[PDB]
């Protein structure tokens, strides 16, 4: 989509749409703890389903 | 007794991984309060990068 | 718990804002036609905000 849009020329819409998507970075900081926290009802629940 | 042995290995294995993960994998069980209870910051967070 | 969660996502917040004001400098004053400059505008929703 980068390159294709550079070739063409304009304000790209599908870059427009997503702009979020493309200019910021995801940061597995927040998330992690959180997963290894759960980790024990998570498997729990399976266990009794 | 093997069972016995594998689940060793398996939470020796558990708790290795556990500490490598959150929020910037250390004896956070009580660094990050530690780390606001005073105005400061985190060495290993200053070098997450 | 609680109060540690928000200052991470506050500074991880604050850390984008500052990088993005940064990448912003580097684009003033270009001039196409009429326009003379351009920018990211960056801001946080309400809902999540209180």
């Amino acid at each position: 989509r980068l390159i294709e849009a550079s070739l063409y020329g304009g304000i790209s819409s599908a870059i427009t749409r997503s702009l979020r998507d493309y200019l910021l970075p995801e940061n597995s900081g927040v998330r992690k703890a959180f997963q290894d926290m759960e980790a024990a009802l998570r498997e729990n629940r399976i266990t009794l389903e | 007794v093997e069972r016995d042995e594998v689940a060793a290995q398996k939470r020796e294995l558990e708790k290795q991984i556990e500490r490598l993960s959150q929020p910037s994998g250390a004896e956070d069980s009580r660094m990050i309060a530690l780390a606001e209870r005073f105005g400061g910051v985190l060495l290993s967070e200053i070098y997450d990068d | 718990s609680s109060k540690s969660v928000a200052n991470i996502i506050r500074k991880t917040i604050q850390r984008e804002q500052n990088r993005i004001r940064m990448l912003n400098q580097g684009l003033q004053a270009v001039s196409f036609g009429q326009v003379r400059g351009v920018r990211l505008n960056v801001n946080v929703r309400e809902s999540h905000a209180i």
